[PDB]
């Protein structure tokens, strides 16, 4: 299984994060332009 | 101990008479008192910067004219309210208004006057929106040598207050003067009506005017290809040994937004026709 | 197990989707 | 179709319908006393039936997977309905559910049927009752446990799970039950209960825990300069010799005390009650020379500090601090002296209802004070924390708008953040009307006030409101 | 008328600190306070003014005072500390006139042969700019009474000076530089359409006004002549604008133009240094 | 950095130089040296006996240690928001007591090292109930004894205070 493959594809969402530290890395962009 | 960290509460009107002052008589300094409301220890505010009558021979303490105290006073008495002086004011449009020897020839007559006679000091050709040219002080005594000079009894505000370190020369007057904390506060009787004037008498004035645009394709089309040129010149030059070669610069200024900017509001002027029609 | 692992990526997976559109934002007011 | 459940064509759809289940499970979990959608049978009678997968698998961690992905008791109890379920992994099974579940509906749901099923287990539990008297709360569940007392008749019952609520619960539950728990063993949990032994074997512990320096106190003993940093010489040493009650401290200066504002006095005679913290007895008889009338202070603080020290000696733990000191600031001259003793009046006063901190307090500043409106606010707080005072919800943020210095509202705007605390879903539209107020306090304040609502969890909520004020 | 008014907002400022010196005592109707102004052109302006106490019982609208003495001390005041200024008229709070506004006004003509009073909202919400100008003059009528004495609209608009929104920039902190290109246009949308529009109703609720009511002056004057202004265009069903479509294809051409080829040059300018920098971060991340 | 040793991280004594660093000059900030000998007392505070904790370890919060932080961080005005952080400090403790004032004479044992017992194996040494102070880092290898005489019957592995039992 029930869970033991949602975990999986949910394990899979770890590359969306990795979008998010694109965007973490957007942030740290331009915060030392505007400083 | 003892004493508290003080303030100064403004109206701006204070600031609107003193721009408007100031930018009257602006090949010249000029002197003046400062009304407003005695509140506390910690905060004064100041509710009444009002015109005080010119002197021709020398801006001094001889600029007071008691009569005018009383005639001027009073009938501001027999205005909705007789409120207590809280100052004086003056300008400095000549240099970068630091307290010149004539306020320190009155800051006894002025404390002699009031409790804090806090200075206010202008130079009224700085800026359109941004500089806050006004400068407050407070003469301490040179009878408190012995004891420590500036007590301030916390210190994080005013701390807080030591940001700057504005004003190298009044830094050079550090003895027996220091800054004081002004804030901008708010008036909400009068800041939304103000954000109402402002904003709503601007955004097309009416609100209706504007929804010029068949030049700006010719202006706008030599201003950005005459441009264009010397932004596409360097691919000549873009190569590898990255740390060999040195000429990063953007070529894109001015090209995205300007033309996003221009060919869309006009192109919502070519809306206009079935917007405004029908 | 099994059962705590989606126990916790699920929970950074909500946190990553909301700072993930904080920063939008932060961005914006970088412009501003 | 339900003949067949070996391939990974069936076990692909079995797994998307009890995604189709659990979803129905959580959406039907949230409704009043009905008004579901229809359960199919099907698809839960193939929830017991991979139960019974389970079994023939025999694992406890699958079983009480599957258990809560119906997030429901039927085989959530089946699962402690086993055989030999040890409460070992039925043990942790709590730390799993009290560490995941986000709702306070039916996770205390789950917590009080494990406690159910531990009054099951053969052992008389403690650890049960010691974890949902505390989370799940009760009031007579404690009560009925210390009926199991009467009947038991040791010294080892009546101990530790005492000594877990009377460090690990709530001020205001303990001094609250109390009452209900003795309205011997009768004699032992006045003995253990009442306040009076473990904040004094902490004073022994402290006084016998002496490991410290005093050579970088000369290396800042040394430093000359008006600063306020020699008060933050006796943070130091108060810092790191608290509740030792030994005075070497203060007998080292006459002119490096001698700075007489309103920061030396208060924290020459403020630093002295962070020594002696604890110090329950001692305080009036070792202060005779710092009572509020036999010091004659520069102006305020030497007098004010010495009932903020019995308010640091007494604090949480109150016996005639609710009464001395709300006489003695009764019997005070003007509102500069009353701060420390409103604080640790309040600060005491946790849990005890006091009706003057809510009377006498916004009638003495009419208007505003200079800071002990701060110590009005925030000793209102303190004795009705996480309360909602919906009287002082009026009489406080029906308050914070109409006078105008920072201070007042800065202190009023910490005290109505205190009052609140704790919610998880009890203020968010209050704090978004502290949200569309001006500028300086009342959003500042909301700020606060769902920090202290929040407090432990990872709510997604205070954190939008959180960075769109932020940034 | 004049041509028109230049009024800063450091009058209307001055105009607000007296209705605070009248909202804490009993507001019996409204402030009427002198406005001091600096005319030069048909055009005028407007840097100061004071107040004057006021009250009026409403019973024949004619028990009304202020004090002549202190206006020409206090007025002696300022024009001692600046020759510039003179006075130009008064100022009203409340913001619908009334009977004895002509009493008041043609009562302050005599010191200067304009006075022009300015109606304000010390809390608008609806109207567009504050400021307002009359001028009472006389068209005697048509039917010719004894002295129509009339107010006219002259149009008003708020004045600027260099360095005055000194403070008030600084002070508001709202302000988003340069909208051009996000949501202004939308905004002005929204407010002429439906502001523009429901005025546009208000002036057909006026119409019906003539239909049941309105018989005063029906006002066959200005009102169909200037709605002939406006019959400029008879926009009526099958559209008649056969001699517009080509010139909107000539208005949507060149416009398009510059989106084509234009565009097509922002997509060169993207793509570059998209996928230069693109694949040295990529490729050179290890 | 409060009640932490040098051998978890080493940047304590990094700190501590570095604080002697900003509180041996003159022309740093006016109250860092307020906020650095403050940090001293943060650092030895209670003499390295004390520490924080929001949060106790049965699931239970810390109320005075979360009150303690958030009243704690105002001090631009009324500054015992300071020096109420001994509400946050929290009593690492082991108490060997039985009945409710007895002292029975309990030594247990330690599995760390001497290398991480010491403030900048056999056992460790304990006493009769002052009762004997205990490192957090240390409450998974303090092990209950095998030769005393009395000896904690139910487990024991969080701090604080603890039964006892004559075996
Ligand atoms: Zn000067």
């Amino acid at each position: 299984y029930l869970s033991k493959i949602e975990e999986l594809q949910l394990i899979v969402n770890d590359k969306s994060q990795n979008l998010r530290r694109l965007q973490a890395q957007r942030n740290e962009l331009n915060a030392k332009v505007r400083l | 101990a003892v004493d508290t960290a003080e303030q100064v509460y403004i109206s701006s009107l204070a600031l609107l008479k003193m721009l408007k002052h100031g930018r009257a008589g602006v090949p010249m300094e000029v002197m003046g008192l400062m009304l407003g409301e005695f509140v506390d220890d910690y905060t004064v505010r100041v509710i009444d910067v009002f015109a005080m009558p010119q002197s021709g021979t020398g801006v001094s303490v001889e600029a007071v004219d008691p009569v005018f105290q009383a005639k001027m006073l009073d009938m501001l008495k027999q205005t909705g309210r007789p409120e207590m002086v809280v100052g004086w004011y003056h300008s400095h449009p000549g240099f970068g208004c630091w307290l010149s020897g004539v306020d320190i020839n009155t800051q006894q007559s002025f404390e002699a006057l009031s409790e804090r006679a806090v200075a206010v000091v202008v130079d009224p050709i700085q800026s359109v929106k941004g500089k806050v040219v006004i400068d407050a002080f407070r003469l301490i005594n040179a009878n408190m040598m012995v004891l420590g000079h500036e007590p301030r009894q916390t210190t994080s505000n005013l701390g807080h207050l030591n940001k700057p370190s504005i004003q190298a020369l009044i830094h050079g007057l550090n003895r027996h003067y220091y800054s004081i904390t002004i804030n901008y506060r708010k008036n909400e009787l009068e800041q939304k009506m103000l954000l109402n004037l402002h904003k709503k008498s601007w955004m097309e004035g009416l609100t209706l005017q504007d929804y010029v645009v068949k030049e700006m394709l010719e202006l706008a089309k030599n201003y950005n290809k005459a441009v264009e040129e010397e932004d596409k010149m360097t691919p000549e030059q873009l190569a590898i040994k990255n740390v060999g070669k040195q000429d990063p610069k953007r070529h894109l200024e001015e090209h995205v937004d300007v033309l996003m900017t221009s060919n869309i509001v006009q192109c919502l002027a070519a809306m206009l026709d079935t917007v405004v029609f029908k | 197990d099994l059962y705590s692992r989606y126990k916790k990526l699920q929970q950074e997976l909500e946190f990553l989707e909301v700072q993930e559109e904080y920063i939008k934002d932060e961005q914006k007011n970088l412009k501003k | 179709f339900n003949v067949n459940d070996n391939s990974e064509y069936v076990e692909t759809i079995i797994a998307k319908c009890i995604d189709h289940y659990t979803k129905q499970c959580v959406e039907n979990a949230d409704l009043p006393e009905g008004e579901k959608k229809p359960i199919d049978q099907r698809l839960e009678g193939i929830v017991n039936k991979m139960f019974q997968r389970c079994l023939d698998d025999h694992k406890y961690k699958q079983a009480i997977g599957i258990a809560l992905e119906t997030r429901r008791l039927d085989v959530f109890e089946k699962t402690i309905l086993e055989s030999n379920d040890v409460p070992g992994m039925l043990a942790y099974s709590l730390k799993l559910c009290m560490s995941l579940m986000q709702n306070k509906q039916f996770r205390n749901k789950v917590l009080r049927v494990l406690v159910k099923i531990y009054m099951n287990l053969e052992k008389p539990d403690f650890i049960n009752v010691c974890q949902c008297l505390i989370f799940l709360d009760d009031p007579q569940a404690v009560s009925d446990i210390l009926e199991k007392l009467v009947k038991e008749d040791n010294l080892l019952m009546a101990y530790q799970i005492c000594f877990d609520l009377y460090e690990s619960a709530s001020q205001q539950f303990l001094s609250s039950v109390i009452q209900n728990l003795r309205t011997d063993q009768t004699l032992k949990m006045i003995k253990i209960l009442s306040g009076e032994m473990a904040i004094e074997l902490h004073l022994q512990f402290l006084i016998r825990n002496n490991n410290t320096d005093l050579m970088i106190l000369k290396n800042t003993k040394d430093a000359v300069r008006n600063s306020v940093c020699h008060t933050a010489t006796v943070i130091a040493n108060s810092f790191m010799h608290c509740g030792t009650t030994s005075d070497q401290f203060l007998r080292d200066n006459l002119e490096w005390l001698a700075r007489a504002t309103n920061w030396a006095k208060f924290t020459a005679t403020a630093s002295l009650g962070v020594i002696h913290k604890g110090h329950e007895k001692e305080a009036l008889q070792l202060m005779a020379t710092y009572l509020p009338k036999d010091t004659s202070p520069g102006s305020a603080y030497q007098e004010g500090g010495g009932l903020y020290a019995l308010g640091l000696i007494h604090a949480n733990h109150g016996g005639d601090i609710i009464d001395y000191l709300l006489n003695q600031l009764k019997n005070a001259s003007n509102d500069i002296v009353r701060h420390g003793g409103s604080l640790g009046l309040g600060l005491a006063a946790m849990g005890t209802a006091r009706q003057d901190v809510y009377d006498l307090l916004k009638t003495n500043l009419y208007q505003d004070d200079a800071v002990t409106g701060e110590a009005a606010g925030l000793a209102l707080g303190l004795v009705m924390l996480g309360s909602k005072n919906a009287q002082a919800i009026e009489d406080m943020v029906g308050y914070a708008q109409e006078t105008q210095h920072e201070k007042i509202l800065r202190g009023l705007a910490v005290g109505i953040a205190l009052v609140m605390y704790g919610r998880m879903e009890e203020a968010d539209a209050l704090i978004e009307s502290l949200c569309r107020d001006k500028d300086p306090i009342l959003r500042r304040s909301g700020m606060y006030t769902v920090a202290m609502a929040y407090c432990g969890s990872g709510n997604n909520k205070a954190i939008r409101r959180l960075l769109h004020v932020a940034v | 008328a004049v041509q028109k008014v230049v009024v800063h907002p450091l009058v209307l400022l001055s105009v607000v600190d007296h209705f605070n010196r009248i909202g804490k005592v009993g507001n019996q109707k409204r402030v009427v306070g002198v406005l001091l102004g600096s005319w030069q052109k048909k055009v005028l302006d407007v840097s100061n003014s004071f107040a004057v106490p006021f009250d009026e019982d409403d019973k024949d609208d004619s028990v009304w005072f202020l004090d002549h003495d202190y206006l020409e001390n206090m007025y002696g005041m300022f024009k001692k500390v600046n020759a510039r200024e003179r006075i130009v008229g008064w100022y009203h709070t409340g913001p619908k006139l009334h009977k004895n506004d002509i009493a008041i006004n043609e009562l302050m003509k005599r010191y200067c042969p304009n006075s022009v009073l300015v109606i304000i909202d010390v809390k608008p919400k609806d109207l567009g700019l504050p400021t307002e100008a009359y001028i009472s003059v006389e068209e005697v009528h048509d039917d010719g009474t004894p002295t129509s004495k009339t107010f006219e609209h002259v149009t008003s608009e708020i004045g600027a000076e260099e360095a005055e929104e000194v403070g008030v920039e600084h002070l508001l902190r709202d302000i988003k530089d340069t909208t051009v290109g996000t949501l202004s246009q939308r905004i002005t949308n929204q407010v002429h359409g439906l502001k523009g529009l429901n005025s546009k109703l208000l002036d057909i609720r006026s119409y019906l006004e003539k239909v049941a009511t309105g018989k005063l002056p029906i006002n066959h004057q200005i009102i169909y002549q200037l709605q002939d202004v406006f019959n400029l265009l008879p926009d009526v069903s099958l559209q008649e604008f056969v001699k517009a479509f080509y010139l909107k294809t000539n208005d949507q051409m060149v416009v398009v133009y510059l989106a084509s080829l234009i565009r097509s040059v922002v997509a060169l300018h993207n793509l570059i240094n998209n996928k230069i920098a693109n694949r040295d971060a990529e490729k050179k991340e290890g | 950095m409060i009640q932490q040793t040098e051998i978890t991280c080493p940047k304590v004594n990094q700190f501590r130089q570095l604080y002697s660093k900003v509180i041996n000059d003159k022309h740093d900030d006016v109250m860092a040296k307020f906020g650095a000998i403050l940090a001293q007392g943060i650092l030895d505070a209670g003499g390295h006996n004390v520490t924080i904790s929001l949060q106790s370890r049965t699931g239970h919060t810390h109320m005075p240690s979360v009150v303690g932080v958030l009243v704690f961080t105002q001090f631009w005005f009324w500054f015992p928001l300071s020096h109420f952080l001994s509400l946050a400090y929290t009593p690492t403790c082991v108490i060997g007591l039985n009945k409710d004032l007895k002292m029975p004479k309990v030594q247990y044992k330690s599995n760390c090292k001497p290398s991480t017992f010491a403030y900048p194996t056999a056992k460790a040494k304990k006493k009769e109930k002052n009762p004997a102070r205990v490192m957090p880092a240390q409450l998974k290898v303090l092990t209950m004894p095998e030769t005393c005489r009395y000896q904690p019957f139910k487990p024991l592995s969080i701090g604080g205070i603890i039964i006892l039992k004559d075996t």
